[PDB]
């Protein structure tokens, strides 16, 4: 059994949202206890819904779980903004316990902003090493959401790629910074490189030419 | 108010033991189930055991069956994990549950990997750069440390705005951190920038000035 959630929903304060919860091997039941909890900044976990229904002690009743279609939901009704987390799901299959992958939730505090990428090149005194470590930095973006893709020469750099996952900044921003590693030797039969940054469906593209 | 804290969690290396410890408060661990779940570097949620109350079952994931034993101390409220022959993707921030996940303790990290190193810092200049909105952009890569953690500063506090530090990295038993500053082109190379990183573990101090490519 696989369990798959939504993977980023953003609401602005004071509507109502919905997550979901879907099982691969069928439609979720009761017997599934379903289970809710958030997850906030500083790796922070607490417990919202269990047992399908139930609200854990504490929880604001905005938090509403329930089934409905053949999934498990989870109803934020008028969602403020200390409500952005992570949400995950759990489900017990009377044996074990599956997670589901989270759902990224954004409360728009401010308006969408894009990223400020930034690609560098690899240092002399790195390739002397032997190595090639092209940085890519991305930040001021919000929501915290980023997709990075990296070509070498037009063709997609299917490996070597290392990607931080975003933080948050004093601006309530967020940040992130992808890697790409090569060798001397690789970096040298190579002279586009490029480091592609797609927020909120727009793909901003920061390039550099070896040679 | 009840109370879970975790404790245990240290480097160790493939193949290496560990046994971690979840210190109960608040309520008395027999008669509650009670679980150890993982998060990743992946920044995912996995269930690892669970041990039901009475004296019921325990129930262990598919990626954890038969290298790790759970263990209840009921006498010091205190519920064990056993991890023994570890591997690259045991390496996580391990936290141990209430029934139904209603609590969680802080979470202890452990990181299955080779050994301790001083950092190898990079300047990053831009490469026979531009300035849009006349602000230049420069950086530091420390690369192949361990342990975590390492502190970057840039000329020692005097920038402090437009600097982005950004989270470790693990590849191949070795952590690789960033970190920048933005300045404006009156600055920089007019004046000096120098990212200073200092590595606790090893106590290792370096100082690198950022000068053009
Ligand atoms: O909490 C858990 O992790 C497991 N929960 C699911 C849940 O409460 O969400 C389920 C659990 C009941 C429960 C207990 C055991 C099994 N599996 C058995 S008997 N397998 C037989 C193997 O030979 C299934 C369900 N609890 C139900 C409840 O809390 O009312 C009682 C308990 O936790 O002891
Ligand atoms: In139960």
């Amino acid at each position: 059994a696989v369990v798959t959630q939504e993977s980023a929903l953003t609401t602005s304060p004071g509507e109502t949202v919905t997550l979901t919860c879907r099982s691969s091997t069928g439609a979720v039941t009761t017997s599934n206890y379903a289970n809710w909890v958030q997850e906030k900044p500083d790796h922070l976990f607490t417990g919202l819904i269990g047992g399908t229904n139930n609200r854990a002690p504490g929880v604001p009743a905005r938090f509403s779980g329930s089934l409905i279609g053949d999934k498990a939901a989870l109803t934020i009704t008028g969602a403020q903004t200390e409500d952005e987390a992570r949400y995950f799901c759990a489900l017990w299959y009377s044996n074990l316990w599956v997670f589901g992958g989270g759902t990224k939730l954004t409360v728009l505090g401010q308006p969408k902003s894009s990223p400020s990428v930034t690609l560098f090149p690899p240092s002399s005194e790195e390739l002397e090493t032997n190595k090639a470590t092209l940085v890519c930095t991305i930040i001021d973006f919000y929501p915290g959401v980023v997709t990075v893709d990296w070509k070498v020469d037009g063709t997609p750099v299917t490996q070597g790629m290392e990607t931080t996952q975003p933080s948050k900044q004093s601006n309530n921003k967020y940040m992130a910074s992808s890697y790409l590693t090569l060798t001397a030797r690789e970096w040298e039969r190579h002279s586009s490189y490029s480091c592609q940054v797609t927020h909120e469906g727009h793909t901003v593209e920061k390039s550099l030419s070896r040679a | 108010e009840v109370t879970l804290v975790e404790s245990g969690g240290d480097s160790v290396k493939p193949g290496g033991s560990l046994k971690l410890s979840c210190a109960a408060s608040g309520f008395t661990l027999s008669g509650e189930t009670m679980s150890w779940v993982r998060q990743t570097p992946e920044k995912r949620l996995e269930w690892v055991a669970t041990t039901l109350s009475g004296g019921g079952f325990t129930f262990y994931s598919a990626s954890v069956k038969g290298r790790f034993t759970i263990s209840r101390d009921n006498a010091q409220n205190n519920l064990y994990l056993q991890l023994n022959s570890l591997r690259s993707e045991d390496t996580a921030l391990y936290f141990c549950a209430s029934h139904r996940f209603v609590h969680w303790g802080h979470g202890t990290l452990v990181t299955v990997s080779a050994k301790t190193t001083p950092p190898s810092v990079y300047p990053l200049a831009p490469g026979s750069a531009a300035q849009t909105n006349s602000m230049v952009t420069l950086g530091c890569l420390v690369k192949g440390y361990f342990p975590e953690p390492v502190t970057v500063t840039w000329n020692s506090g005097s920038l402090s705005s437009g600097v982005h530090t950004f989270p470790a990295v693990l590849e191949s038993d070795l952590y690789t951190l960033s970190s920048s500053v933005t300045v404006p082109s009156s600055p920089r190379p007019s004046e000096t920038v120098t990212c200073n990183v200092a590595h606790p573990a090893s106590s290792t101090k370096v100082d690198k000035k950022i000068v053009p490519r």
